[PDB]
DNA sequence: TGGAGAATCCCGGTGCCGAGGCCGCTCAATTGGTCGTAGACAGCTCTAGCACCGCTTAAACGCACGTACGCGCTGTCCCCCGCGTTTTAACCGCCAAGGGGATTACTCCCTAGTCTCCAGGCACGCGTCAGAT
DNA sequence: ATCTGACCGTGCCTGGAGACTAGGGAGTAATCCCCTTGGCGGTTAAAACGCGGGGGACAGCGCGTACGTGCGTTTAAGCGGTGCTAGAGCTGTCTACGACCAATTGAGCGGCCTCGGCACCGGGATTCTCCA
């Protein structure tokens, strides 16, 4: 059979993502997670579709711009995968504790 | 009745792309740009009048408040276009 | 003369001395020939260390303040943050000193306002102990000095009693607020008075 | 509800890292990044909730969350302003 | 006695009336003038349509005849002036720009 | 000028009555004080554009007050302002 | 005459917030029970601040808090490193603070 | 007219030992100077976007805690 | 001494201390020179040439701490211009 | 170097549902006019900014030397990537329903506005006391 | 042992507080309809798991050199003092600009209908990647 050398699929994987705009994070998990968290807060909450949709397109967009961050932390280490390391120290300089 | 800016964004896009057509997200995007740059240039020339002592927003505070805002061509190019419009309101 | 008290009297302590501290005629002879004849009506007392507002609080031994344990009854005229003089004359112990506030004379009205100027209602003109610093020609060369030498400032014996609290020190302490000043009741020429004080 | 966090899974973890341009992804970045986001979430809500509780309502809406997310720098389009 | 709209007064798209309501039931300042509703109007005015000419050229770079909000995030991204304006924003439904640091890609 | 010193000096009297500030440490409370009132009276502000009311009361900035602080402060914060009100009523 | 800061136990003129409350353009009304939240919430804040710059003075040994004190008070707090995250402070200087990796 | 050279070598050396830094590289410093360069060229130009509507002459120290509160950087202590 | 001995003396000093590290007279000049470019025959107070002096001494102090972590983050204990680029990026400025 | 195999591109045809124009009507922008005060304009004061002058003196500077440290190379082994197979459950479709947001009517009490006045609060003075060095 | 930046009296002044009126914005309740929670079920796409193996993380070693440290010269900041005047800051005066009100009228918004851009499908040409 045919057997691609380690990361090219990731790169191909890379070109796939970066030239679409659709959600990665199945919609109904997120949604619990949502509801999950809101119930620490005030219990018998609702929330409106477009809100959940909301809260989405913010945690995509943000976990997008640490990994890209995460990911020039681990270039600049000289390495090629990430860390939590680098997850750690963008968040240090981002100011997020 | 929910104000938005539809037609306006509509005959801008109409004047500078004559052949092209937009869609409902992308008006949900540019309500939501000419909202904030709305928000952001008004509360910033109330920030200017508020601090110089003065009761009124003029054409100079918001003269003032894209000049604080937008960076350099953008807000030369913003400052020029407001001032040709300003003019042809008064002399017109 | 005969009526200037001697030392047997101003050995006294702070609050039985203050306590029979009302209505005294402090004179100060100025060189002009004249007498002022002004009687006091209101006094200040620090009992010593208990007082956080005096100023030998816990035993002081500042090189200023170090003429009140030689012996009681010790003339003191002494600056306020500055230029504004104030009247003091203390007592046997650490920290207890009698302190004069207000003063009504009855003659030498011109002398007084001519050399407060340095517009001119005489209710607000010695309403305070820097008024009447102003006003008795009192300097700072009253240090060194006891009170029955030659021709200078004594005490005359003229012709209800209430306890204030303390105004203008703030809301702070423990001791800042006991009422312990004493001041004439009915009087209309009081500088500082306390409304809600008389009715005991 | 209990235990949600886990459906977040590892591939979706991957491919939001290979959206941010991310090659090789260790062992250990999903536990992390699922705490990264509950921290997120914590944040964004606890406001949106809030601002549901002031306006005497039980339901949290999308104009609620854009206000939320302005409250921290993170400005959203589209849906509402 | 022919009503002449202020907008057509200024030679403008953007509504000044509307811009003079919303600067007045805004609480900005206590007066508003009348400059300064032209004037906020033809900067609007000049900011969509610098955000619309370069989205419909993305759009025609894709062979589409309709602005999408990813065409939108190219635009405001690919331009700098219009990337630090906008720095802080997130356009949903817009995506991310194609780039991959030079070190992950095969010699 | 109108500045919060003498406030200041009487919070610093009762909470520690054998300390001083000096004057540039009573310049950044006065800029402290000036920038947290800017904050709260802001959301406070916000929060009536966006119920449509046009009056800032207790309510607004209460909940101004819960989003601006972190959490044991904005609690604590919350409880005293919760009291003055009450008390302030209450006379 | 009672004041209305003395009305509600507070050491912050509730007359001077309610002024600059209304002449700050924030709405067009301003309720009675505002005023006095926001400078009750203002005096805890300070007396907070005030608190911990004075523990901080006496660690140090000294009697007057200069901006030193007030920035060790401010960022060795969790909540008011966090609320005074993004304001620096004249005079201030930072904390000891040394990374372990330097010392041998 | 070169004043960014001013900002001295071991001025540099000054600020990064407090800021906990060990070892400097030689190259540090004329990145530094440009950092610096661009950061106060920000502040300065807003500030003066402050006295050109003020209709003042004198650059006062309002429009430069304007001009840092403006961009996120606040600073007490100077009448803020 | 030994290297690094007297440096992390200078450190313990430095950060202990509170007053200003940068050179007061060339920054004014410094300051004069960018506002020059701006506005013609412009005037300055001194507490606003001290107002930008500790705001550009924070700020490179702030920045030279992230720098060190990311120096501290590639095994090195030598900050480099990369590890001030790398902050920098991070924080957003470039 | 060719070459097998997978992946991306690309042509044309289908169909759908959403953008885009038409239209009636509400309601908000515009036209005149008043009237009131905020703000431009002139003028004067005096604070503070600027330029310049000697001195001494702490800091910057250049050079010499050496050792810690970056950096390249290398070997190992461990952990992650790719891929097939199996289990899991998102998801689409549809429906019930009931809780909750929106709306309208009607008060009604709280806050804006104004007069009068009086008590806090900002400006002031400098010896010296603790306070800092 | 020695330098040094804040501490209760006084004139006055001006903004806050009590008192009264008005009116309109928020509270309260009944009613209505979108819309969001919950459930059932089939289908199939995506996740989970196991396994092999390539390749990168990481530790160790050696070497070159580049910064740290120290010392002597040098230079220009720092402090103090003098002179000069530009321009911040305040005040008085007058008038032009905007708030406000009422009538009028057209334009923008909701409803609604229609057709064409775009997502999808499918076979074939093109290119990329791995490999002997």
């Amino acid at each position: 059979p045919h057997r691609y050398r380690p990361g090219t699929v990731a790169l191909r994987e890379i070109r796939r993502y970066q030239k679409s705009t659709e959600l990665l994070i199945r919609k109904l998990p997120f949604q619990r997670l949502v509801r999950e968290i809101a119930q620490d807060f005030k219990t018998d909450l609702r929330f409106q579709s477009s809100a959940v949709m909301a809260l989405q397109e913010a945690s995509e967009a943000y976990l997008v711009g640490l990994f890209e961050d995460t990911n020039l932390c681990a270039i600049h280490a000289k390495r090629v995968t990430i860390m939590p390391k680098d997850i750690q120290l963008a968040r240090r300089i981002r100011g997020e504790r | 009745r929910k104000e938005s800016y539809a037609i306006y964004v509509y005959k801008v896009l109409k004047q500078v792309h004559p052949d092209t057509g937009i869609s409902s997200k992308a008006m949900s995007i540019m309500n939501s740009f000419v909202n904030d740059v709305f928000e952001r240039i008004a509360g910033e020339a109330s920030r200017l009048a508020h601090y110089n002592k003065r009761s009124t927003i003029t054409s100079r505070e918001i003269q003032t408040a894209v000049r604080l805002l937008l960076p350099g061509e953008l807000a030369k190019h913003a400052v020029s276009e407001g001032t040709k419009a300003v003019t042809k309101y008064t002399s017109a | 003369h005969l009526t200037r008290l001697g030392l047997e009297f101003f050995d006294q302590p702070a609050v039985p001395l203050a306590r029979a501290f009302l209505g005294q005629v402090l004179v100060r002879r100025l060189p002009n020939g004249t007498e002022l004849r002004g009687r006091i009506v209101e006094t200040e007392a620090y009992l010593g260390p208990e007082d956080e507002a005096a100023h030998s609080r816990g035993g002081r031994q500042t090189p200023r303040n170090r003429g009140m344990f030689m012996k009681p009854g010790t003339l003191y005229v002494y600056i306020i943050y500055g230029m504004y003089f104030c009247m003091n004359i203390s007592s046997q112990g650490d920290g207890a000193c009698v302190l004069l506030r207000a003063l009504e004379p009855l003659e030498g009205l011109e002398t007084m306002r001519q050399l407060r100027s340095t517009v001119l209602k005489d209710r607000e003109l010695c309403s305070g102990p820097s008024k009447l610093c102003q006003a008795l020609a009192i300097n700072k060369s009253f240090d060194q000095r006891d009170l029955a030498q030659d021709e200078a400032v004594w005490l005359e014996r003229g012709p209800a009693v209430v306890a204030a609290a303390r105004v203008g020190v703030g809301h702070a302490g423990e001791w800042a607020r006991k009422p312990l000043r004493f001041y004439v009741r009915g009087s209309p020429w009081v500088s500082v008075v306390d409304r809600v004080a008389e009715q005991d | 509800l209990r235990d949600n966090i886990q459906g977040i899974t590892k591939p979706a973890i991957r491919r939001l890292a290979r959206r941010g341009g991310v090659k090789r992804i260790s062992g250990l970045i999903y536990e992390e990044t699922r705490g990264v986001l509950k921290v997120f979430l914590e944040n964004v809500i606890r406001d949106a909730v809030t601002y549901t509780e002031h306006a005497k309502r039980k339901t949290v809406t999308a104009m609620d969350v854009v206000y939320a997310l302005k409250r921290q720098g993170r400005t959203l389009y589209g849906f509402g302003g | 006695a022919k009503a002449k709209t202020r907008s057509s007064r200024a030679g403008l798209q953007f509504p000044v009336g509307r811009v003079h309501r919303l600067l007045r039931k805004g609480n900005y300042a206590e007066r508003v003038g009348a400059g300064a509703p032209v004037y906020l109007a033809a900067v609007l005015e000049y900011l969509t349509a610098e955000i619309l000419e370069l989205a419909g050229n993305a759009a025609r770079d894709n062979k589409k005849t309709r602005i999408i909000p990813r065409h939108l995030q190219l635009a405001v991204r690919n331009d700098e002036e219009l990337n630090k304006l906008l720095g802080r924003v997130t356009i949903a439904q817009g995506g991310v720009l194609p780039n991959i640091q030079s070190v992950l890609l095969p010699k």
